RNA sequence: GGUACAAUGGUAUGCGUAGAAGUGUUUGGCGUAAGCCUGCAUGGAGCUGCCAUUGGUACAGAUCUUGGUGGAUAGUAGCAAAUAAUCGAAUGAGAGCCUUGGAGGACUGAAGUGGAGAAGGGUUUCGUGUGAACAGUGGUUGAUCACGAGUUAGUCGGUCCUAAGUUCAAGGCGAAAGCGAAAAUUUUCAAGUAAAACAUAAUUUUGAACGAAAGGGAAUACGGUUCCAAUUCCGUAACCUG
RNA sequence: UAAACUCCAUCUAAAACUAAAUAUAACCAUGAGACCGAUAGUAAACAAGUACCGUGAGGGAAAGUUGAAAAGAACUCUGAA
RNA sequence: UUAUAUACAACCUCAACUCAUAUGGGACUACCCCCUGAAUUUAAGCAUAUUAAUUAGGGGAGGAAAAGAAACUAACAAGGAUUUUCUUAGUAGCGGCGAGCGAAAAGAAAACAGUUCAGCACUAAGUCACUUUGUCUAUAUGGCAAAUGUGAGAUGCAGUG
RNA sequence: AACUCUAAGCGGUGGAUCACUCGGCUCAUGGGUCGAUGAAGAACGCAGCAAACUGUGCGUCAUCGUGUGAACUGCAGGACACAUGAACAUCGACAUUUUGAACGCAUAUCGCAGUCCAUGCUG
RNA sequence: UGCUUGGACUACAUAUGGUUGAGGGUUGUA
């Protein structure tokens, strides 16, 4: 009984979701996200896997700053003008 | 010296890995000593850090530590280069008087290999392996 | 040519006129004056707008027959043009679309800016002549 | 766009304006030594620059 | 002037997929690990699997440019401009010439002042030139490529070398013409002087 | 479960609202490609993990 | 030495919507052979001979890789645990089902196959509509598919309290991360005042918070109501807190 | 080449700043190519780090092509379709 | 002041504040600096060695960074900060002297730019930050002056060097 | 016209081959710009008819000002809002939900506060 | 006063001032 009969014993989550990340990775006994290590001020990653980097990197959501910044500097930053009108 | 954090599970490895109690840090006690007051500040350089005691448990030092956002770091261009960009955090970098010293810089021969800069600087150049156009 | 921020790439000349804004497009929508239109203007194509009375060159309508335009589908890159027509399978006329360059513009509609291109494209052919 | 402009027309003459009515230009950028002292200098810099100026020249026979 | 090209460094590599061993009645080779996604357990890492890595990848620090003697391309220049005499080789290169004057062609220097492509063909007219450039035209194809999708579709074959020692107009005026390159005595290119 | 917070009603509301067909006009559009809903999930073959 | 494949440089005043590549073939051939040329048929926009230089350059095998397919086999594989259905009717294109209603024989036999909850699930609920696919037979039905709807609280729960424990707080430590510390760290680290006099004056340090939909813990019951909700709506009679 | 003598040369450690040539699988904008041509080239030409699997760390596809133009087959007959 | 019995002061070491003003964490990954540090491998075994002062882990910056104006070479007829390339050179050395490893000066280039402190018989704190008031002209962590108002400063601020 | 063998023709099944390519890859060039003024990332909302993607934040598939100067389109509906400006770009104005380094305390909770200013119901 | 509604604020570590202060820590006029 490892294995059909002992499966049915599954119903209490291990991981529910999580603060940052959304994803349902966040252990409730160790209150510690398996993703990104959420109540720990700086997220998770590593280099021995570059996919999961990539997964969640700058620009793999909407970057509502980061391209309004890149607007921004071709035109030198330039604040509280606006385009006189002609031509 | 550096006792080695292995879990006294001691370190697996080759028997030339094994040592655990006779290590040595390669920076000094003053290197490590203001590299613990630029983390726990982080709104100020540290400067300069100096001895003033010791006894066989304790080293201690002063470190000269600036204000670098101060309204007369900024203005009085002595002291001024600090308060820029290359020097957020020059402690844990190299670059203050006593982590530059466990790093090897110097010139000549006896200084020699790290003579790009680092000491990594002199291996990636005296590794690089040029493969030229016209060759 | 001799510009070096100018592509001769297939690829960045395809993609960069199908996904050609359609503002873009109004330029990529271009059709030549007719002889006479060439004549008192100097000006040799326009951008195709509405109201504007056209005639069939190449394609099965091969005209002599000017009707006006109706849509300047620039999402397809296509004009529809009054009479320019077909049938479906249950009698409904449907507009055939012509690209503008197979199409000859006989009649400008003008307005206050529509009269300004011209007042700009011909200033510049006599500029452009006299090099 | 009206109120906000009104209240830029309060904070002028005021040292200390709300930090929206300031200028966000970078992080970067509004901390890194504002340009009339990075480039201010010491008088012993400026005692070294006004008596011996480049001169400008020209060599051959 | 070639360029370097090369596969990605890390193509065919960017799986995380072990041998099952034997005894599991499949060969042995790296299969893709997990479930439920169609790419377990298929095949990874090699040049005979769907996905693999090439044999043996192509690197971009292959040879391509080469080191020749300066004295070797000085001999071969030079058998390049022995053979632009000798109208046994210019008439088996193609190159239409039974109406050329004499061999070499030298001209005045008058024609390094040509300023417009109208009066550029009248002298190639005049010269009786003009008869290269037209089966310079009729040489105007379409790659049978694949380079047809790498930007070399294509126009023509080759035509006359204008040497010139100086450059008052007749580059710019003998540039839309086809076939024809105009080039300066002291450089002289090879590969324009022997083309192929 | 019957009693659930409210972080997962609107979860689970959210992916309830995106169990929807694609509408037939979007099939009416010039080059469309989309012919049906891709990611349409069934309460009893693929559970949501929630 | 020769032949297949793809390219680059030259070259053939090469070929091509009057039909290129490809494919098909009892068209006719050539070559010792790899292979080649050709007719016709399909096909619809590109391609070949030569000289050089090449390269991701030639497949029957690798329990090769990806995909597709054949037998076995329309089947002596099989669809046999949980007793069992039958009559007639209506609907329908078609009915043994689940489709319905009637009659009837049976079973569960209440430690239930009955009625409700906790996990978990997430719209599956309900009404109407329904066509393929799915329900390993059928299907007019459906936990399927389309459309429309549905979950009402001062009293039921949560929320409040702590348990076991946990997370943090600078004694500390460590190159740091961080202790797979548990910090118990920490000058007045905590309280107190219808608030005072020759210190205003009496007192306390384990900081802090989380952790129980089964522990602790204020207050509601009946009758009625819906296609779908009810200790929640409606009516009636109470109750708790401020 | 360790040591002791007597020289010689040579610098001035234990404080500090400093452009340029140099590096750049990332970012902003470009140009190219003897590259690949949908089992190839990125894993991804497509609503691709997607669908989906795993408690989790993570694993991770397949899938491009009507025609020049929808002109996307009115209408009749048969059928429950 | 101080029989710890009236104050008063001033310093010094340390507090507290939802005081005024400010400053810092986190992200990215190609290059860059500081750290920590393996084993597969090869040596036909294997422990030193090798792999490698490298993968992985940790921290910190910039458009470059680091380095940098000699406690450097040489032994010359002498050169003269840093960094990059060529050569030196697979050399001198190092090594179960086995496997293997392995620089630098000079020379040739690219680029060139130099300096500042502390510490003396500087020989009137000759300095600085705030705040307020005049008053310039960015939407100024600005400009000048006034009060020299309050503080830093003699446990050493400026200038010279 | 049993079945079988073989060939071709026709139909199927299958999706090779060839020809395409708003995609990859490789080389080079120019440039130097995140965040406590709340980044990257997450979540949920937002369209006349929309699930995804793309865009956005209750001002929610947009947005001031500019540029250009008649569309947008699957279908409606309006464009009398060029002729005082559609649709697009561009973007300097305003704005940006709950979060997140995340900052009143927590958070498997939309849980519990405090201090303060206002309004909306006694007097 | 009274319940609702809306807004501003209330994290930590630090620098410089301000302000309140502790200390038989050195001292001083009495």
């Amino acid at each position: 009984t490892k294995g059909t009969s002992s499966f049915g014993k599954r119903h209490n989550k291990t991981h529910t979701l999580c603060r940052r990340c959304g994803r349902s990775s966040y252990h409730i006994q160790k209150s510690t996200c398996a993703q990104c290590g959420y109540p720990a001020a700086k997220l998770r990653s590593y280099n021995w896997s570059v996919k999961a980097k990539r997964r969640k990197t700058t620009g793999t959501g909407r970057m509502q700053h980061l391209k309004v910044v890149r607007r921004r500097f071709r035109n030198g930053f330039r604040e509280g003008t606006q385009a006189k009108p002609k031509k | 010296g550096r006792k080695r954090p292995v879990p006294k599970g001691c370190t697996y490895g080759k028997p030339k890995s094994h040592g655990v109690n006779q290590l040595k840090p390669y920076r000094g006690l003053q290197s490590i000593a203001e590299e613990r007051v630029g983390r726990r500040l982080g709104g100020l350089r540290v400067l300069n850090s100096y001895w003033i005691a010791q006894d066989a448990s304790y080293k201690y030092f002063e470190v000269i530590l600036i204000d670098t956002h101060h309204s007369a770091i900024r203005r009085d261009p002595k002291i001024n280069w600090i308060c820029k960009h290359v020097h957020k955090h020059r402690e844990l970098r190299g670059l203050t008087s006593a982590g530059k010293s466990s790093r090897g810089i110097g010139k000549g021969y006896r200084y020699s290999q790290t003579i790009g800069g680092s000491r990594r600087a002199a291996w990636k150049r005296k590794n690089r392996e040029h493969m030229h156009r016209k060759r | 040519k001799q510009n070096p921020f100018v592509s001769s790439s297939r690829r960045k000349n395809r993609k960069r006129h199908f996904q050609a804004p359609s503002h873009i497009r109004r330029r990529l929508m271009s059709a030549p004056l007719s002889k006479e239109l060439r004549q008192k203007y100097n000006v040799r194509s326009m951008p195709i707008r509405r109201d504007d009375e056209v005639q069939v060159i190449r394609g099965h309508f091969k005209g002599n027959q000017v009707g006006k335009v109706v849509q300047a589908y620039r999402k397809k890159f296509v004009v529809y043009v009054e009479k320019i027509q077909r049938e479906n399978a249950n009698g409904t006329n449907v507009y055939v679309g012509i690209h503008p360059s197979k199409v000859l513009i006989v009649k400008l509609k003008l307005d206050k800016d529509r009269k300004a291109i011209l007042e700009r494209r011909g200033k510049g052919r006599l500029a452009a002549l006299g090099k | 766009q009206k109120q906000k402009e009104n209240l830029r027309k309060v904070f002028k003459n005021k040292k200390y304006k709300p930090l929206d009515l300031r200028k966000k230009k970078t992080r970067a950028i509004r901390k890194a030594l504002s340009p009339r002292d990075a480039n201010r200098k010491t008088l012993k810099e400026i005692r070294k620059r006004s008596v011996f100026p480049q001169r400008k020249f020209a060599v051959k026979a | 002037n070639r360029q370097a090209y090369a596969v990605s460094e890390l193509a065919g590599h960017q799986t995380s997929a072990e041998s099952w061993g034997t005894g599991r009645a499949v060969a042995r080779i790296p299969r893709v690990r997990g479930g439920g996604t169609h790419r377990s357990g298929q095949g990874a890492f090699g040049n005979m699997c769907r996905g693999g890595r090439m044999f043996a990848p192509t690197k971009t620090f292959r040879r391509w440019h080469r080191k020749v003697n300066v004295n070797q391309r000085r001999y071969a220049l030079v058998s390049a401009i022995a053979a632009s005499g000798v109208p046994a080789l210019v008439q088996s290169k193609g190159h239409v010439i039974d109406g050329v004057s004499e061999f070499p062609l030298v001209v005045s220097d008058e024609v390094q002042k040509v300023q417009k492509t109208k009066q550029a063909v009248i002298f190639l007219r005049r010269l009786k030139i003009w008869a290269d450039i037209q089966k310079v035209y009729k040489s105007q194809r379409f790659r049978a490529g694949r380079g047809t999708m790498r930007d070399r579709r294509r126009i023509a074959r080759r035509g006359p070398l204008v040497v010139y020692d100086k450059d008052e107009g007749l580059r710019k005026a003998f540039r839309n013409i086809p076939g024809i390159e105009t080039i300066n005595v002291d450089k002289l290119n090879l590969l324009k002087l022997a083309p192929g | 479960a019957a009693h659930k917070s409210f972080r997962i009603k609107q979860k689970l509301a959210k992916k309830l609202k995106q169990n929807r067909s694609v509408p037939q006009w979007v099939r009416l559009r010039t080059g469309n490609t989309i012919r049906y809903n891709a990611k349409r999930r069934h309460w009893r073959r693929t559970k949501l993990k929630l």
